[PDB]
């Protein structure tokens, strides 16, 4: 049932200062959020036990490392906010299964860089949020560069933090050659 | 019988041009846009009527609009109707169009009542919305399209009430708080259409979809040989059959009526009795997981005794229609109505409504002119009434009539055509003409005006559905076996 | 020192609505409770410093029990789902709430909002129809009754209807204008014509797709608006004399209000999610943009609802999946 450190609800819980992932969470939940959780490493398969999760929602909280593939098990995702974290490193595979996924924030996150290809596979994605953060725009962000400037999906502006000759502007207005390093 | 069986809607779906540009002209957007749409009204169908609601094909107008979307949804739906019959031409049981423009009218969607598996009404119009929302508009069409209607007569009557008064129930007009639930009254009216002949192609479980294939989706698509679903419910049946989409050694099925315990259950075993006089008895074919199709008798055979023919499985008479329109408890008129109201009235009985001097019935056969009946309410259960109901008086007999309308311009108060008006005699449009007229197709007899050279019954699909024991294909040799 | 919202009391119902309003110099709060079908009434104990249970008005699903006081005489607009939408009358010699009104069933069909206005000495009130065959009303206070007065927006789910007066700028004067929010639409900004007593000028709100409901604020002379979006950017914009411009944006998650409030000439701006915590925003004025304040822990608010008693202020926030709450501005 509802783990005690969760305010579950008929189809929402909101697990706050979580120490680990739940794992017997009522299967009539679509919706589930960690706030200023303790556990440090989402590792793979550990949301396999909930199919039904529709959204899923990270706030606050505080990453290490996220481990290849840590979204297996729900083919229904459509929403992902994993957003006001600190994660230091990301993993290029995360996001493997999401074909359904429309919606993707990684806002207020403090990424200085991301793995390449890591958002392959979601055909479905229409909205891919990239804010608050202090990407790197060097030789090893072209493919951000390239993505940007080639998908459909509706991405918000965001601003460089890199080197001191590419301060303040937009990377879609980056090209894929210009990357002096 | 018919109300445990799955019945499964291979439903169609066309996004015309306004529908596009809502999904930022992107084929790509709006194929998983109805999809999604789909897949929810799905999940309504499956957990109440029993009922799988399958995408089977689907096309996009991303060019232009191939006829004028009108504000009014009847003549949408009417103009998508002839579209459909002139130009789509895949196989699926139901065609719903979804269009980004909004309707002018109460209504979100228009569809046929009682008009799946057919090519001139099996479909509907729906507009743009919400997923959710839209999904109950596709819903809402759907059960139309298999006879789900709203009683106005029970629901005034309160015979029967929506168990939710927050959201109110799928047939109810829909405001910000969705329905998720059906009536039972409209659970017990798809019941009845089910039971009456309706819906007979809605019995075959989808080959091919719009979809990759999954491990524990239910249907065996290309390459997979079992599917027993989700495994959660495959314990029931078809645990020891399939497992992991996969067949467990010496194995014969994962599910299905004419497969048990993994098994060929024997040829001639019944997997779907007749459901009323115009069906036929469906037997096992010995190596097939599914029963065979549901077939009935063609268009032309006598249903009950004399007063009715069947039409896609239907019996078609006027004690039906008479009950259709207003209730279970209204009968249809005695003869003696028909050849003394129809033969001179006005307002009273007729065979149109022309205005310069009505219609005069000539006395060959009056029948199939103005619908009357016997216990007549005030309301019907279906339409609006367009005008005033009919009232009329060694027999005292009570009679009365209506003008119903409904989606279409065809008045419900007057007798349907193919209703018998006689022996061998039949009505079309207000005249009791000759069967030949219809122009009804026959299977292959050896002998004379007869069906199937005589033993043998005649089915939808112009297939001799032979006697007991009659292997040959007009049912003319008798091949002893067991 | 600087200042808090301080949780006060649980009250143990859902809710969807919450109203206040004065009657006989004492201040009253109603609220909506859905799947009972009450309108609680509330007023504040001067003994044990609570807010005690004053009186019910009972249906059988409300969602919204808007509190009108016209000439001393307290009238309450009941809107609900199921039976019809009703309009009663608090009659102070049996201290009871009499229904003197019922409103058609077939104009005013799915209610989402119920919005009251005051143009030049006469009293209104505007119900949002969520579905296509009840249509935007407008009803007008003739003396002893309401009555229908205008239909806006037909064969539209209306989702939410917004009262404010912002200055167009060939004039100087401050005119009456509706904003309406509409399933799968753009907001619309209706115009009230002096001349025929109605709004007209129907004009949409651009870039603005899908928004719930819209709330709009002062600062200094100026006019913003609230926009709430369920997922995805609630928005700030400021009204530039003919046209709303954006002033910011605000991640949404599960949003279903953005509530500016007022309290002690402070400008807070309350967002909430169904998915995640509550965030009050406080209005930087040097910035001339809301910053972060405080995190609520409320489970799906409704309406967020600022209460002032003798020079305390109480926040009312509406839960409607948990107890609604009482916060304390401290
Ligand atoms: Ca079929
Ligand atoms: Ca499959
Ligand atoms: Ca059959
Ligand atoms: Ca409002």
């Amino acid at each position: 049932k509802c783990p005690a450190v969760c305010t579950c609800t008929k189809d929402n819980a909101l697990c706050e200062n979580a120490r680990s992932i739940p794992r017997t969470v009522p299967p009539d939940v679509i919706s589930l959020s960690f706030v200023r959780s303790g556990f440090t490493e989402i590792s793979e398969g550990s949301f396999l036990f909930t199919p039904s999760l529709q959204l899923l929602l990270f706030t606050s909280n505080s990453f290490d490392v996220i481990s290849d593939d840590a979204f297996i098990g729900l083919p229904h995702l459509e929403y992902l906010f994993i957003e006001n974290n600190n994660i230091k490193s990301i993993s290029r595979h995360t996001f493997r299964g999401l074909k359904s996924l429309i919606h993707l924030s990684l806002a207020n996150n403090n990424l200085q860089t991301l793995p390449k290809d890591i958002f392959k596979g979601l055909d479905s994605l229409t909205n891919v949020d990239l804010r608050g953060n202090s990407f790197n725009c060097d030789c090893k962000l072209k493919w951000l560069v390239e993505w940007l400037g080639h998908t459909n999906a509706t991405v918000e502006d965001i601003y460089c933090e890199g080197p001191p000759e590419y301060k303040k502007r937009k990377i879609n207005s980056l090209s894929s050659k210009d990357f002096d390093c | 019988n018919v109300e445990e069986e799955t019945k499964y809607i291979e439903l169609m779906i066309v996004n015309d041009h306004l529908m596009f540009k809502k999904h930022r002209l992107s084929v790509v957007h709006t194929n998983t846009y109805a999809k999604s749409v789909v897949n929810m009204a799905d999940l309504i169908y499956k957990d109440q009527l029993k009922t799988r609601i399958v995408l089977v094909a689907m096309e996009t107008w991303a060019t232009d609009n191939k006829f004028a979307i009108s504000e009014n949804p009847l003549i949408t739906l009417r103009e998508f109707m002839k579209y459909r019959r002139d130009f789509i031409k895949e196989k699926s049981d139901a065609v719903h169009l979804f269009s980004g423009s909004q309707f002018e009218s109460s209504r979100s969607g228009a569809a046929y009542i009682g008009g799946i598996c057919s090519l001139l009404k099996g479909g509907g119009v729906n507009e743009f919305g919400k997923t959710d929302l839209m999904a109950v508009t596709l819903a809402q069409s759907l059960a139309h399209n298999i006879g789900i209607i709203s009683d106005k007569r029970k629901l005034a009557s309160g015979e029967c009430k929506c168990e939710d008064t927050w959201s109110g129930c799928i047939m109810g007009d829909t405001g910000y708080y969705l329905p998720k639930k059906f009536t039972q009254c409209n659970i017990e009216e798809y019941h009845d259409f089910l039971n009456s002949g309706g819906g007979a192609c809605l019995f075959n479980k989808p080959s091919k979809l719009l979809d990759p294939p999954e491990c524990g989706n239910g249907f065996i698509e290309t390459g997979e040989e079992c599917d027993c679903g989700t495994p959660a419910e495959c314990v029931l049946e078809g645990a020891e059959c399939c497992k992991k989409c996969t067949l467990t050694q010496d194995s014969q099925c994962s599910d299905g009526l004419c497969c048990k315990k993994c098994k060929f259950q024997p040829m001639g075993t019944v997997c779907r009795e007749a459901v009323n006089d115009c069906d036929i008895r469906e037997t096992c074919s010995g190596n097939s997981s599914q029963c065979a199709p549901n077939i009935h008798k063609m268009d032309g055979y006598s249903c009950d005794g004399v007063q009715g023919i069947c039409f896609g499985g239907r019996c078609k008479t006027r004690d039906r229609q008479c009950k259709y329109i207003w209730g279970q408890k209204v009968t249809a008129s005695d003869k003696y109505c028909y050849e003394k109201l129809n033969i001179e009235g006005t307002e009273k009985g007729n065979c149109g409504k022309d205005k310069d001097t009505w219609i005069q019935c000539n006395k060959r056969d009056v029948l199939c002119g103005y619908l009357l009946c016997t216990n007549i309410g005030n309301i019907p259960r279906l339409g609006e009434l367009d005008g005033e109901i009919t009232s009329t008086l060694g027999r005292t007999l009570n009679c009365s009539g209506g003008h119903v309308k409904l989606e279409e311009d065809v008045d419900l108060g007057y007798v349907e055509d193919g209703t018998p008006c006689g022996p061998q005699m039949m009505c079309l449009e207000h005249r009791c003409l000759p069967v030949a007229s219809f122009n009804f197709s026959t299977c292959l007899s050896s002998k004379e005006g007869t069906i199937c050279s005589g033993n043998g019954v005649c089915s939808n699909e112009l297939k001799c559905v032979c006697n007991r024991h009659w292997i040959g294909s007009d049912c003319n040799t008798y091949f002893p076996h067991n």
